[PDB]
RNA sequence: GUUAAUUCCGAUAACGAACGAGACUCUGGCAUGCUAACUAGUUACGCGACCCCGGUCGGCGUAACUUCUUAGAGGGACAAGUGGCGUUCAGCCACCCGAGAUUGAGCAAUAACAGGUCUGUGAUGCCCUUAGAUGUCCGGGGCUGCACGCGCGCUACACUGACUGGCUCAGCGUGUGCCUACCCUACGCCGGCAGGCGCGGGUAACCCGUUGAACCCCAUUCGUGAUGGGGAUCGGGGAUUGCAAUUAUUCCCCAUGAACGAGGAAUUCCCAGUAAGUGCGGGUCAUAAGCUUGCGUUGAUUAAGUCCCUGCCCUUUGUACACA
């Protein structure tokens, strides 16, 4: 009945995205597909960490579409890692009781904070007289 | 050239400036290449504020 | 205009208009005292105000 | 009916004060308006060294103009448009005025 | 290293010495209250000045100062 | 011989000739008491323990 | 919830840092416990949260070295994980342990400096550090044209240096750098 | 200096060693049986996948560059 | 209840390919055998039956992406093309093995020269990817 | 099957060149000057052969097959693309040349332009490099 | 003493100051608060397709909205709070809360150099040529020439690898030109390929384009062999550009398959989204990146010190130099 729709972004360096949660059971799918088969596979649990963390009874009441867009592949998936869980704490913090939002924010930031808090780092600019940011070109005396 | 660069420093510090400067450079007082140059008042060389304070020709 | 130049050159190509012809009045009226202009580009108009010393001459 | 209106400027405060000039027009004389829709900026960037001969450290510069695109859609006949576009226009803001 | 210049305390000593009684130990409230007194141009040259001033405003309230 | 741990209590500053050893006062963590000045390679924080081989012989002091 | 495991198989719990200088700086148990050596960083923006990185993690990156190698950090996780498989095999006991014991084997105690030489003793995280480079430099170069795979040469390293058996690259240049500090003091 | 002239193909000894030892070792990696047996790596992952599928091994993990395979359990 | 994309893609392209051979009305070309599938390649492929893999993966593509043109499933496929001494780039695939195999994926009604331009995929192409994702799903579990 | 089988020929001599036999068949055959990998696979394709085989493995009837489609590419399907002296300046015909013919080929055609005193022949005869290369740095290793 | 700093504090015959530094401008980050959007989108709703109520769709249309996109105004962090170290000064270190607890560049100055440019100029003195021209045009050649030495770089020496399929992700940009003759390309046919022939879009958040980029990830083949590493050299053919490719413009196909087994003396650059690997735009461009200038992606080891080496700076000292 009533709209309980979530937008939430998670940003990695330049990768976003946007999580979209609602009322319904425990499915989990980013772009159309689901969470055991998102290559690169080998950062698997590295997707499954906040659901290791919280348990599925916390993605119980909840089903999460996010959208990906930018950067690349494990910018990508730590861009999801992140929303993911911001996504369940403002679903948390607007349509229940905040204290589960409390717990899941300690136990969630007591295992790794880049979970909520965005990593500000993005790639710095080449200056001239260098083939990179600071690397200059070899110096030839004599 | 001294008496030209008195008179316009002298004619753009009455008409109101907070500094002047100009720099002659040639080979004015001999065959070699020197430079004079005339400065009174407060002056700005770095930042943008040269942009919107200073004019230059 | 069925011309349909880019914005991008267009914006380019009234630079290269104004530096042309400040650099032509430049050479025309350095006995007059001048200083800069400033071209009020309207549509179907075009006013482009001379900024000088000596407008009589 | 549907005028839409394209104002081009290299500055920026000039521009804001154009379209917020003619949206103050448009309140004025009480018609639906869509907002100022802001175009992604141009940077056209030019590099070139600063060096007219060819020694030194090799240096370069960044020259860059900013193009900055900001339109608006009307919904009026002719002759208003006409009237709005014809005063209060910032001689540094280039107009083209869109019919369909 | 994050030092302030002397445009900073210059203005910090003067902004203390002449409105003391309108200043404490809050970096935002005196921020606001030398907004309020000063024309700073800018806000970067405002938090230098605000913050050299909480810190004199501790000095003077704990001890006195040259 | 033994080898024996000593607690860091105090960093006395830099030393050497391109200023990569850190010479350091440790006590020796079963007799408190007992505390002597040591050259230390590499980054040291107040508070850890050194693995001395040799309780003996002693750094210079600067 | 509880449990944290590494990758899917080993607990971070039953571990055994024998060496207590090397408490804190060696990051394992109860709170460095993470489920992949993969994270997003930020362990190097000042200088002592170097320590508090997990160990595994440091392995995965002093892997990735020499020129066509350098970035490849997906790849290293996955080295490192089969490197655990080897030896979960081989000794049967928990693979991070016999990690601990491979590092606080490995790394040298005392070396020399300038201050002809003079012996200076080592700082425990410098200790780690060169251990960790050490054993990787080892494997690296028992791996380098060779039929056996890095991913157990890795794994064989692990073993020699954690039994001390000297047939260790990292072990053997311990020794060595203790042998020339013993007597240039 | 020294070089290494793998078998391409089985001796039937070295089938018949392969048959007896392999299977009883702690790990087995085509590695470790190409370096033990003086046999190519292809060879090598031909036979332990031939010996997998006589279903005497277990298989542990398996990639594109290495798979693991270890010996039967003994209870 | 199953689509593909609730699958794993790198056993279902292997499981449409052998549909594909056990259907064997798709007409395969005649220079299969002797072509190299790029400029940035260095030899043929491996694998014989390669088209039809190449058919299925292109039957993939444009479900989950419809109007690709011949140009567009040459940036799919395309890869670095070693220079040798000079540094590698990026290069195309071959454009004939993309246009046989859009022309022979609608020769059998799989896809359609749609309106807009590009290859659409019709529901029966459609019917016969997602019921072979089914037939994935239940030989995985 | 893995076992090695009787008749596994360790050395084939074909086109009087050796072949290492315990190396795959596709890069064994390379071993022949005038096919490559390429032309190798091709063969080896045209021929209806498993390639996972080994060149002891396979029999003399078929590797007899395979040197005649070597020796004959286009009366077994291989195009005229694919040949290494297509459209030949003395008889105009397309062919695969192989190890006898290929350096001698090779020299027809050197001799034929130091015969005409063309510039590519004058630098094929003083040892330059004959594809307009700077040569001021580079090629010093032969040249003394 | 302290700082990135003649940056401050503090001694003090100095006290008040200006330029430099810093402040400033552009940029990166953070806002579920503001402004707005059919040239950006989301969420719902209704059809349409497919699979067994539900799931998927960059398949299609519209009701709200601006989280994602775009960019304006604001705000936001100052060593502010705590605890040490320090005249308790300037400041430094650690930690909480936090988008950040040093983002990166631009501008940069009393002065000098006989550093470079007269080949950027209708900037230019003087000299020289000025009709058999050193002016100007046209044709050909050279600027590439190869016993040698040096500098900037690219490819590599492989198994962390190569090969072949499979899967899956960007950000800078640019694009039809006054003269001026040359634009980016979708989509459809032919051909292995380079390419060729057709109608279309685009002066551009509108079309290429959701820029399906590489590395990476998944699965084969290989098996320590100068081997499927490496791709120089060289032969034969096929296309494009241009008026014209020969001294091979470039691209493609087949074949040939060289040194190179990690590099002595010496030596370059760099500390966080940095180095390095990786590809992509721009400039040059009829053809065109082994270069340069930008952009993203994968993303570390070590260090938070010192004057030992090399630089320069300050103080003191010496001078018969002061065109130094
Ligand atoms: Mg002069
Ligand atoms: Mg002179
Ligand atoms: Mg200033
Ligand atoms: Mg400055
Ligand atoms: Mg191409
Ligand atoms: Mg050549
Ligand atoms: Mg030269
Ligand atoms: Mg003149
Ligand atoms: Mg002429
Ligand atoms: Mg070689
Ligand atoms: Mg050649
Ligand atoms: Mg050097
Ligand atoms: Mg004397």
């Amino acid at each position: 009945g009533p709209l309980q729709s979530v937008q939430v972004f998670g940003r990695k360096k330049t990768a976003t995205a946007v999580a979209h949660c609602k009322r319904g059971n425990g499915l989990i799918k980013v772009n159309g597909r689901p969470l055991e088969m998102i290559e690169p596979r080998t950062l698997q649990y590295k997707l499954l960490e906040p659901v290791l963390l919280l348990g599925k009874e916390r993605f119980a009441g909840v089903d999460i579409r996010v959208r990906v867009k930018g950067g690349g592949h494990v910018a990508q998936i730590y861009a999801i890692r992140q929303s993911i869980s911001k996504a369940l704490v403002a679903y948390y913090q607007k349509y229940v009781d905040e204290a589960s939002k409390k717990e899941i924010k300690d136990i969630l930031i007591q295992y790794d904070r880049t979970l909520l808090v965005a990593d500000p780092r993005r790639c710095e600019s080449k200056k001239f007289g260098g083939p990179g940011a600071r690397a200059r070109y070899q110096k030839s005396y004599r | 050239v001294r008496r030209a660069c008195y008179g316009v420093l002298r004619f753009i510090m009455e008409s109101g400036a907070k500094g002047c400067e100009v720099v002659v450079s040639g080979k004015l007082r001999g065959q070699r290449a020197k430079s004079m140059k005339f400065v009174d008042g407060l002056m700005i060389h770095s930042g943008d504020p040269v942009n919107y304070y200073v004019d230059t020709a | 205009m069925a011309v349909q130049i880019s914005k991008k050159r267009k914006f380019v190509a009234d630079g290269i208009f104004k530096a042309e012809l400040n650099e032509f009045l430049t050479r025309e009226l350095a006995e007059d005292g001048y200083s800069g202009v400033e071209v009020r580009v309207t549509p179907t108009r075009t006013e482009i105000i001379i900024l000088a010393t000596r407008t009589q001459n | 009916h549907r005028i839409r209106i394209t104002l081009t400027s290299r500055n920026v405060k000039s521009l804001e004060k154009v379209c917020a000039d003619l949206i103050r027009g448009a309140k004025e004389k009480n018609l639906k308006v869509k907002g100022p829709v802001r175009m992604p900026t141009k940077t056209l960037r030019i590099t070139t060294r600063k060096t007219p001969c060819g020694e030194g450290s090799k240096t370069w510069d960044r020259f860059q103009m900013r193009i900055h695109k900001r339109l608006i859609d009307l919904h009026s006949p002719s002759e208003i448009v006409k009237q709005i576009t014809s005063i209060s226009i910032e001689p540094g803001v280039e107009v083209e005025v869109t019919i369909a | 290293g994050r030092v302030r210049t002397k445009t900073v305390k210059k203005a910090a000593r003067v902004i203390i010495e002449k409105y003391y009684t309108r200043l404490g130990n809050d970096f935002h409230t005196n921020k606001r209250v030398c907004e309020e007194i000063a024309i700073i141009p800018s806000k970067k040259l405002r938090n230098k000045i605000a913050g050299y001033v909480t810190h004199l405003m501790k000095r003077i309230q704990r001890g006195p100062v040259r | 011989q033994p080898i024996k741990l000593a607690r860091v209590t105090k960093v006395l500053g830099r030393t050497g000739s391109q200023g990569q050893c850190t010479q350091v006062r440790v006590e020796f963590m079963d007799d408190t008491s007992r505390s002597i000045i040591r050259n230390v390679k590499g980054p040291v924080r107040e508070g850890d323990v050194l693995t001395l081989l040799e309780s003996e012989r002693e750094a210079r002091r600067l | 919830t509880p449990d944290i495991k590494l990758f899917g198989k080993w607990s971070t719990d039953d571990v055994q840092i024998n060496d207590i200088s090397l408490q804190d700086y060696i990051a394992v148990k109860e709170k460095y416990a993470k489920y992949l050596p993969h994270s997003a960083g930020r362990y190097a923006a000042k200088r002592f949260r170097k320590a508090q990185c997990p160990i595994v993690e440091r392995l995965t990156n002093s892997m990735m070295m020499h020129g066509r190698n350098n970035g490849k950090k997906l790849m290293t996780v996955r080295i490192v994980k089969h490197a655990f498989e080897i030896i979960h095999l081989l000794t049967g006991e928990n693979p991070l342990q016999v990690l601990v014991n491979a590092i606080i084997n490995s790394g040298p105690r005392e070396d020399s400096t300038r201050i002809r030489r003079q012996a200076v003793d080592v700082s425990p995280l410098r200790r780690v550090n060169q251990a960790i480079w050490l054993l990787c430099t080892g494997a690296r170069e028992a791996a380098f044209r060779n039929i056996k795979t890095i991913a157990e040469c890795l794994a064989d390293e692990l073993i020699n240096a954690a039994k001390g058996s000297s047939n260790s690259y990292a072990i053997k240049k311990k020794d060595e750098l203790e042998r020339v500090a013993k007597s240039n003091r | 200096r020294d070089k290494l002239n793998n078998l391409v193909l089985f001796d039937k000894a070295t089938y018949d060693k392969l048959c007896k030892e392999v299977p009883n070792y702690k790990l087995i990696t085509p590695a470790v049986v190409s370096e033990r047996l003086k046999i190519r790596g292809s060879l090598a992952r031909a036979a332990l996948q031939e010996l997998l599928s006589k279903g005497l091994i277990k298989l542990v993990s398996k990639h594109r560059a290495q798979v693991i395979y270890t010996r039967n359990t003994k209870g | 209840g199953v689509t593909v994309k609730d699958v794993n893609q790198q056993e279902f392209v292997r499981a449409l390919a052998a549909f594909l051979k056990k259907s064997g009305k798709l007409k395969v070309p005649e220079w299969v055998d002797t072509v190299k599938l790029a400029k940035h390649k260095e030899l043929a492929p491996y694998d014989e039956n390669w088209f039809y893999t190449r058919a299925a993966s292109t039957a993939r593509h444009l479900y989950l992406r419809g109007g690709a043109g011949v140009g567009s499933m040459t940036k799919i496929y395309g890869g670095r093309q070693r220079n040798g001494v000079m540094p590698s780039h990026f290069s195309r695939g071959s454009k004939s093995v993309a246009r046989r195999v859009l022309q022979a994926l609608e020769g059998l009604k799989m896809v359609e020269k749609d309106q807009d331009g590009g290859r659409k995929l019709t529901p029966q192409g459609q019917r016969d990817l997602d019921r072979i994702a089914g037939q994935v799903a239940a030989a995985k579990k | 099957s893995l076992v090695i089988p009787e008749k596994f020929q360790h050395i084939l001599r074909v086109l009087n060149t050796n072949i290492d036999g315990r190396r795959k068949i596709a890069f064994a055959i390379t071993a022949i000057k005038g096919v490559g990998r390429r032309y190798a696979h091709v063969v080896l394709r045209k021929a209806d052969i498993d390639l996972t085989k080994r060149a002891g493995e396979l029999t003399e009837d078929e590797v007899e097959r395979v040197i005649t489609i070597m020796q004959n590419p286009r009366q077994y399907k291989i195009p005229d693309w694919f040949l290494n002296r297509q459209k030949d300046v003395k008889d105009g015909k397309y062919s695969q040349v192989l190890a006898n013919g290929l350096d001698n080929k090779l020299r027809e055609d050197l001799e034929r332009l130091k015969k005409i005193r063309a510039h590519r022949g004058l630098r094929h005869f003083w040892g330059l490099r004959v594809r307009g290369q700077h040569t001021k740095t580079t090629g010093r290793r032969g040249r003394t």
